[PDB]
DNA sequence: TGACACGGACTCTACGAG
DNA sequence: CTCGTAGAGTCCGTGTCA
């Protein structure tokens, strides 16, 4: 919600809801590139977590 | 509402673009307002009073 | 108003999660930052969950109740009450098969005491730390032992094949997909 | 190391092409599809991929794999075996179209599988009774594992499972009888097999130690560039992973005859992808990437004016230090304010978060609901107080008690009188209702 | 904190079998 | 009677309230 000047007040959840789709993304993109079997390790750890 | 636009042709009430938005006195206080201060960003018009 | 009782609980399906679900939220933008109106389809999108305003589609080309029902085709929005924007649940279509943590560090851990295997060694698993033999076929080697790195090194070179070891939430799917329930029922 | 890698998982898949030509009637296939080849409606890429230790290149080698072939097949029946293995490895250089090696990798790993399946039933029948180590059930299997005399190898053994198995003798046979069609495709036995799948996998993991070193050399180099994109709301390990993905992009598309420096072309790269994905998905909403660079240089601005003179720079004084006509400036100084979360706590209370303060403006109010109902009861009685077909005209052309309003000619044609006609009864409505003690009651909803 | 409790793991003692 | 295994007790670390 828009919050009278200006600024913006959030959920978290937004912010961890953010976070896990940009990993999502990039585990896909990666895995079309054919990355290194570390990267994608790498990838999976950090989805995980989030 | 359908309605309203009925009492609205009827009346000729035209519709007042803006809301008001005044900053009344708080219920159950009375007393007398001993000073005014006005604070206008540089660049606007300053109105007669200020 | 229904008359309702008894509350039923019960693990989320897949295809039920994806039965509830609307749409699919593929990219991360919020709202448009010039006019905020959502962006599409992103965390906030009317496409998928509803209109930001009662009665009147995103783009503008429906505002009257004469349409109701019908759903804009410039903009992928339904016309109702901007309440339902409160109701409809969304999803995301997950690349790699993740873990629920609570069925994890619960203390009775369910994946681990339905694994019959440690709970450090899951943890090592899930992390990436280690691998885990799922179903080494014909070797010298167990259906759920835990192997580090090097382990796997000598053994994948050693046994090319009838050789199955995996890490992470994948490798745990593996080993809980083949279990048979019953017949070990029965023999505990 | 593209190259290398390259090479080395073509040497590999090159392998793997070896420990199918070490497997029988593969020899056959192959040479149908190099036949099949000849006609030239596929690319020399598909059978030739990088050798190890033109079509009449292909034709004379695939002619000198026939020769050796065959003059070992007559033979085959010691050391012509280990020519036929040699033959192998001299073909190792040559890979098959994809499809092929797909259906002999996948027919090979699901028979093995089947095969594992019944011997699974038969490790629940051992390890219930007799807990059976594997080393003899191998030994016994394996060297034979076509017919079905290690079954009675097992019964020979006078084991009480194994003999017990008579309960499972029918499918046991069935197994076999179905492996023994798996061997006519094959036309041989299967413990070859085993050698086979290690070979393929010591193949295979040549090939992974290259591709991991397509890394391991450069990698260091990311971490390093990465710290000083270190505070613009990034986990450092996201960071790191954009730098990678810049980095192998990098190195696909590094160019050494263009006459360029590598390590600018990698760091260069790496930036262009760094800095792409901060500014994008850095900020919650999303913002177009000049207009970053425009806060960047009113930062710089800012803090030059700021350390110089002291005080501060008025937004008219960075209007001056800017061409931009400072409504822009304004602008942008609203656009970079972040959202706060709504958790954090009010001062000395930690009971209350803001989210408990904002209010729901949405709300219509109830003393609104309550005179919109009585303006609805109050216009249909005074309706009903007017003429029929005139109310239902005025009903009508509003969507009063109804849906969707129709516009005049429309209502017309549903009077079938269609014309300016239905305006005079719109006015000549209202004008009856203008006359007082009728709407005043309504006047009161005015104000 | 801090008093409690639980779980998992580790150490020490005791019993059955050879 | 001792070795190998079984049982009991303890300790540490975590979860849980204000
Ligand atoms: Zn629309």
């Amino acid at each position: 919600v828009p919050l009278d000047g200006g600024r913006f007040a959030t959920s978290d959840l937004n912010d961890l809801y953010r976070r896990v789709i940009n990993r999502n993304n990039r585990l896909k993109r990666l895995l079309d590139l054919a990355a290194p079997d570390i990267i994608v390790r790498n990838e999976k750890r950090m989805l995980q977590e989030a | 509402t359908p309605e309203e636009k009925l009492l609205r042709a009827i009346f000729g009430e035209k519709a007042s673009d803006v809301k008001d938005s005044s900053l009344r006195v708080p219920n159950g206080v009375s007393g007398t307002v001993i000073d005014v201060q006005v604070f206008t960003r540089d660049g606007v018009e300053k109105d007669k009073r200020a | 108003t229904e008359e309702f009782d008894a509350i039923k609980i019960a693990l989320a399906s897949p295809d039920m999660i994806r039965s509830w679900s609307f749409g699919e939220v593929k990219k991360p933008e919020t709202i448009n930052y010039r006019t905020f109106k959502p962006e599409r389809d992103g965390l906030f999108c009317a496409r998928i969950f509803g209109p930001v305003k009662d009665y009147e589609c995103l783009c503008g080309k429906y505002k009257r109740l004469k349409h109701r029902g019908v759903i804009c085709e410039k903009c992928g929005v339904e016309v109702t009450q901007t309440k339902v924007r409160r109701e409809r649940m969304g999803h995301i279509e997950l690349a790699s098969p993740t873990a629920h943590i609570w069925f994890l560090k619960s203390l009775p851990s369910r994946i681990g005491l339905l694994l019959d295997m440690p709970l450090r060694d899951i943890e090592r698993v899930l992390y990436f730390e280690s691998y885990v033999v799922i179903e080494g076929g014909m070797t010298n080697l167990e259906r759920q032992q835990i192997l580090t790195e090097e382990q796997y090194l000598d053994a994948l070179e050693e046994f090319g094949d009838e050789f199955d070891a995996k890490m992470g939430a994948e490798a745990i799917q593996a080993l809980l997909k083949s279990m048979d329930l019953e017949q070990e029922c029965e023999q505990l | 190391g593209e190259i290398d890698i390259a090479k080395r998982i073509e040497d590999g898949i090159n392998q793997v092409q070896c420990s199918v030509a070490e497997y029988p009637e593969a020899i056959t296939y192959l040479l149908e599809q190099y036949d099949r080849v000849e006609a030239e409606e596929a690319r020399l890429s598909d059978l030739i991929t990088g050798f190890v230790d033109d079509p009449e290149l292909a034709r004379e080698k695939f002619a000198e794999l026939r020769a050796q072939y065959v003059v070992t097949r007559d033979t085959i029946k010691a050391t012509a075996q280990e020519e036929i293995l040699k033959l192998s490895e001299v073909f190792k250089q040559f890979r098959l179209v994809p499809k092929q090696f797909d259906y002999l990798v996948n027919s090979m790993r699901v028979m093995m599988d089947r095969v594992r399946t019944q011997e699974r039933l038969i490790m629940k029948l051992c390890v219930e009774q007799c807990k059976m180590p594997k080393k003899n059930f191998i030994t016994l299997f394996t060297g034979n594992e076509t017919s079905d005399t290690w079954f009675n190898a097992a019964i020979a053994m006078n084991k009480p499972w194994s003999e017990k198995l008579h309960d499972v003798s029918e499918e046991v046979h069935r197994a076999l009888q179905k492996l023994q069609q798996i061997e006519e495709e094959t036309g041989l036995t299967i413990e070859q097999v085993k050698d086979i799948n290690r070979r393929m996998s010591i193949g295979e993991a040549k090939a992974r130690r290259a591709k991991k070193e397509m890394v391991e050399a450069n990698l260091r180099l990311v971490i390093s560039i990465a710290k000083k994109y270190t505070n613009r709301g990034l986990q450092f390990l996201d960071l790191i992973q954009e730098g990678n993905i810049g980095l192998m992009k990098a190195v696909d598309k590094f160019e050494y005859r263009r006459g360029y420096k590598f390590s600018t072309y990698a760091t260069w790269w790496i930036r262009q992808a760094i800095t792409r994905s901060i500014a994008d998905q850095a900020r919650t909403i999303r913002i177009p990437v000049h207009m970053i660079e425009t806060i960047n240089k009113l930062n710089r601005i800012s803090r030059q004016m700021l350390q110089e003179m002291g005080r501060e720079p008025t937004p008219e004084e960075l209007a001056e230090r800017m061409l931009m006509p400072e409504d822009k400036i304004r602008k942008v100084l609203k656009i970079a304010k972040e959202p706060i979360s709504m958790e954090t706590p009010i001062g000395d209370d930690e009971d209350s978060h803001l989210g408990d303060f904002i209010e729901d403006t949405t709300l219509e109010l109830p003393l609104d609901s309550a005179t919109t109902e009585s303006l609805r009861a109050a216009t249909h009685d005074v309706l009903a107080g007017l003429t029929a077909r005139e109310a239902k005209v005025l009903r009508m052309r509003f969507g009063i008690d109804m849906n969707t309003d129709y516009t005049l000619e429309e209502v017309g044609k549903q009077f079938d009188v269609t014309r300016e006609r239905i305006r005079q009864i719109e006015a000549k409505a209202l004008r009856k209702l203008r006359h007082p003690s009728r709407s005043e009651v309504l006047r009161s909803f005015l104000d």
